[PDB]
């Protein structure tokens, strides 16, 4: 929300960012790496960002509240204006923090719940991707390679489709002028090898959804803010289609 | 607290209101105790104003011969919200849903104290009326 | 994995993956959340056939004689929109809703003292239809849905054969059920055979 | 009855009217990175190396370079405009003498 | 023309069914915002209500009614409501000239003390047969489905529809009715007296 | 809705069946591994199982049995294995209201000593004539082959062929029943003594 | 109210077919009790047989004879040994989730058997003993 | 054995718990007396195992407050579990999901038997109480 | 019935007959800036 | 301001070949215009080519 981003240059595959916050500035790292985990011993790579992997101190558990917790500038060093923060656990354990109203900056402990005080927690805030499809007209390509759209005619949509590779936790939503509804792929499908319980659920697949009325109107967007990763390969759309007045 | 609630009945009052967290709708069932139980359907008689609201069409009273609106919430051991299939996408809602579902089978189940014998003042058990049958 | 075990599904439920199933698409799990769509579409084209399938009177459906009450105070008998048909026992049915009330249009009034006495359909739910009829209103459900959303002709065109012999099954349910005489069980062809 | 599809989602944002978009392209695309072989991913996350001081520390407006010189001797320099902080990759601030 | 600026829970769920008839998704509320398909709905719907209660049904025609007309002015409103003023046995005799009920035959927009005329006047959707309330929509979904979705597949099944909710609707007042050749009607009761 | 959680060999060879109708290979246990398309298959054998019991046949008909009512509650349960409850002999009074029989007339859902009534109760696949297994397996091979595959040639022979299995079928009973006309019924059976 | 998990349906003759309505998870959580005099529960095998999924069978017919009024079919579904029960590795299959979750709620639906141990209302506005004795009780005041 | 009475005499501090909870925040402990008293856990009750509370000054027979009661409140509407997208699941989730409702469901059935109740032998046994209001 | 669609309006003043203009030409345009992404709008104003 | 998006749908009726369009604004608001279309019978008599 409020980073100010210096100026980032590759060095190799690896793209190091200078931010501020505006509380202390910070060097950080992206590497486009397809199968790492980015930092040692994560359970899986978890996108989020600003990662740290920080093994808690041991003075922070209080048995009266059965609490254990940790201050985000001893964490970082820094104080950080606003974000939720998802504290990993070695296992899969994520506790998602909401920012305190006024900041992260007026009250900064993270209260874990249980009594973790030799734990390694990877904590990092939430990336937020969002794509929004281009209106479901239907595109046809001349002789040459431009496409133009038939608008000339209703289209009337019934379905669309995302095909997805290796994703999860994604939510699709469609929304037409009046209506808002919510999709969500969640990960693999019950009973397949790989919904198991410790692991990432991670699938391949089609989802299709419903996606109803005038394509002029509707709407579709994906957002997700989860830790996981997400492909999108491609995305199909079927629906009745008349134009009364035959063309050209 | 509390899943069974249960009002008083002069003619002119038809709107009550619900505290329970109840999960579908068909869930809420409002019972005219009065002398004689009687339970009132889904539209006929009352419907739900707000998500929070019972409102009789008739504005029930003694005059009738029915007083203390009884309107409990029973979930439905049967009727599961949520199925899971094969080949599904195992959503976050599904689960929590039927988690949500056999805890407020429990928590009513919690309520079954307000239905019993009752114990008076001292250890005296009570039956206010009631004659036991059987 | 024990043969022995006996577990209920939501007919409910059951029947709104039955219309997912027709136009093509796979089981949705549950039906709960003004989100999905393909649930709430299916859901009401669902019990917006259903209040059809019930109005159609059947012998079961139509209670007969039951007594309606007016309210003590304004002597009004509220029609409700669960009275999918309120006429009179025996002929020329003199009830008529006037502002959602009970209203006798021969005698003008809309105040009823002691009561009524009516032919009432009552609307009930797809759990309480007889099985006949649950497959059938499911399957008209899955042509109204077939035919508004996934307009492919060949397989409404399939699914229409379906409908109709549903009707006639479900007519069959009620031919038996009700089990009607012609010269001994009517009001006039049963008086004529007196000796 | 009629369907569509688009075969890959490797264009970006478009602002061009809705009409005249390609089928790749599309309105918003926050936080996504286009791969070709897989069309659309979360960018990868960033990764906290050091915290570099507090807000004004590099200044309103600085000029950073980065001094790619050899394996060992990539170095970063930020002008503040009130002087000359180098940091190494890692984080570690190296003393600029004037 | 009475015009729609009132809203009905159960008259929502009509619009929503006519706008599943083209594809569309449900509407919330008939609140005016910009939704061109569901305002047109609302019309269709209006405009055909005033169709099934023109066609003369046993609960609709009033019979034997009188409007009374206002005491100075000496004439009668005939309203929009009015679908058929008609006449209570032969040759009626009552025409709207203005918006006063004239007497055809001796010229007349005077009256005094009243008339007894048959009169099919407009109730609301909801104050309807659920199975008119039906056939409402699914007419109503039919011309819906002509004038702005087109498309001839889906029509040509609602066709097959709406015929089927109006022999459903006929059946309904052939049972309400009761109507008897030879006992219940004015010429051949009559004659079967002995 | 009885649902499926159980599995037989005997009905395995059926969703195999169901599986050949599209064109696909076939399943070996029916473990809930991500085959969408035996899961489908099994819920249309289930479903399509629930009619072929439903339409009366002689042997599915019990035919005078005494539902008990539980005697603390005076209710009898109408469960949804029930296909049709009717009655013995004519008019017949028992309704499902709530999930309890209720006398449709004498407007009471209490009992005491039970009811014959006539039901056609749900009976395994395994438990039905083979005659109507193969009707079960290629009827639901239709309805799978319409709504996932959707090709009209493999429907317009397998159409062919419900048809042929229930001929079969019917042909089944009228031997199994044994129905005589003039010896075996209520009425002119006796007609006929001398 | 209604309990829909303990059922008792009165014993004459030679009635010896009794339905089980109340969805039970598995053959071991349905107990049969011939309830009359003394109450006695009958064995898997040597005397109840489940004819169908939802029929019991009696083996010997027992009638108002040998004291046992009455039959009571009960769920009883074990609350300590959860009858899946998930491990790290696992492969989750709808059954598993769907055996789960079935259980509980058939946990919480005894505790309608609970109204039906404790004296509670009936369909009447009358307080129900169930056909069983109010033991110790005191005197009168 | 949601609930069970530790009537001791002096200031004893140790009181084992043997219905295994799910937090700290499910037992309540309070002492039965002439006037029930719901201690609250930071300041007066301490865990010094899970197993056992441990209390501090502990109260008495000689003081009003006589025996401890303690007993499982287990919460229905604080879950402890919230399944969300992945967040890989964890086995220890989905169990305790299921353990929340069954330890609910347990505790809520012996809010009958503090009543009437049911013996061994089939019989509904008033503890020696008596009926006040009923009719014939 | 036949239906065209002009897709952008990017073209300006032509000429030509009209029998022979290519869709996007136009008779007259006055005050006006074709941009491509919108395809044409009033100028912008003059500021004193 | 009262800006808004969408499609306006005007009648023109008759011979292509003798109706002009034009566009005219004095107005102190902005404009956009994006594409035009046309609908219309058409009916040659000598099938061409």
């Amino acid at each position: 929300e409020n980073v100010q981003v210096l100026a980032c240059q590759s060095i190799s595959s690896d793209m190091y960012v200078i931010l501020r916050n505006e509380f202390n500035t910070f060097l950080a790292r992206i590497s486009f790496t397809k199968n790492a985990i980015d930092l040692q011993g994560e359970p899986y790579r978890a996108f989020m960002d600003m990662k740290i992997r920080y093994t808690i101190p041991s003075g922070t558990y209080n048995d009266d509240t059965f609490t254990t917790s940790i201050h985000i500038p001893t964490i970082y060093g820094a104080n950080f204006g606003r974000g939720k923060i998802t504290v990993l656990e070695p296992d899969g354990k994520i506790t998602v923090f909401e920012q305190p109203t006024a900041g992260w900056n007026s009250d900064p402990w993270l209260r874990l719940s249980g009594n973790l005080e030799g734990r390694m927690v990877y904590i990092g805030f939430n990336i937020n991707f969002v794509y929004e499809f281009s209106k479901f007209l239907i595109k046809q390509t001349a002789d040459d390679g431009s496409t133009s759209t038939e608008d000339i005619g209703r289209l009337q949509l019934r379905r669309a489709w995302v095909n997805y590779e290796n994703s999860g936790t994604f939510d699709i939503y469609v929304e037409n002028q009046s209506s808002n509804w919510k999709y969500t792929m969640a990960g693999a499908r019950l009973g397949s090898n790989t919904l198991r319980a410790g692991r990432l659920n991670l699938g391949t697949g089609q989802y299709r959804f419903p996606v109803v009325g005038n394509a002029k109107f509707n709407t579709v967007y994906i957002l997700s803010d989860e830790t996981t990763p997400l492909n999108i390969i491609g995305c199909g759309w079927e629906g009745n289609y008349l134009r009364r007045s035959s063309g050209i | 607290i509390k899943t069974v609630l249960t009002y008083q009945l002069d003619g002119s009052n038809r709107d009550f209101n619900i505290p329970f967290e109840y999960l579908a709708r068909k869930f809420v069932v409002v019972t005219l105790i009065g002398v004689d139980r009687k339970v009132l359907t889904i539209n006929t008689d009352y419907r739900f104003a707000t998500r929070t609201t019972i409102s009789l069409t008739k504005a029930w009273g003694p005059a009738d011969g029915y007083t203390t609106i009884e309107l409990r919430r029973v979930t439905s051991t049967t009727d599961r919200l949520v199925d899971f299939t094969d080949g599904s996408i195992l959503r976050a809602y599904d689960l929590n849903v039927a988690q949500i579902q056999t805890m407020h089978v429990a928590e009513e189940a919690r309520d079954l104290t307000t239905d019993t014998i009752g114990v008076n003042n001292d250890g005296h058990l009570d039956a206010r009326g009631r004659r036991i049958v059987n | 994995r024990s043969y022995d075990m006996n577990v209920e599904t939501a007919a409910e439920l059951s029947a709104v993956n039955d219309i997912l199933a027709s136009i093509g698409e796979p089981p949705v799990s549950t039906l709960e959340g003004d989100a999905n769509a393909d649930a709430a579409n299916a859901r009401r084209i669902l019990n917006k056939i259903n209040r059809q399938i019930q109005s159609r009177g059947w012998t079961f459906n139509i209670e007969e004689g039951i007594t309606l009450l007016p309210d003590v105070y304004s002597n009004l008998i509220v029609y409700s929109d669960d009275y999918l048909s309120l006429m009179s026992t025996s002929g020329q049915s003199i009830y008529v809703n006037r502002g959602g009330y009970v209203y006798d249009r021969t005698s003008q009034s809309d105040r009823f003292d002691s009561g009524i006495t009516v032919n009432i359909i009552r609307l009930r739910d797809y759990d309480e239809m007889p099985e006949c009829f649950r497959y059938w209103i499911v399957t008209k459900a899955s042509r109204q849905f077939n035919n508004r959303f996934f307009g492919a002709p060949e397989v409404e065109g399939v699914l229409q054969e379906e409908e109709d012999e549903a009707r006639r099954l479900c007519m069959e349910y009620e031919m038996d059920y009700g089990g009607y005489n012609m010269l001994d069980g009517d009001a006039f062809t049963s008086g004529l055979l007196t000796r | 009855l009629i369907s569509q599809s688009i075969k890959n989602l490797k264009g970006g944002i478009s602002q061009q009217p809705d009409i005249l978009r390609y089928p790749d392209q599309g309105s918003r695309q926050v936080n996504g990175w286009s791969s070709e072989t897989e069309g659309l991913q979360k960018r990868p996350p960033l990764v906290f190396l050091n915290t570099l001081g507090d807000n004004g520390a590099l200044g309103q407006a600085p000029y950073i370079h980065l001094i790619n010189r050899d394996e060992h001797e990539q170095y970063y320099a930020v002008f503040t405009g009130s002087g000359i902080r180098v940091f190494d990759l890692s984080g570690n601030e190296k003393q600029v003498r004037y």
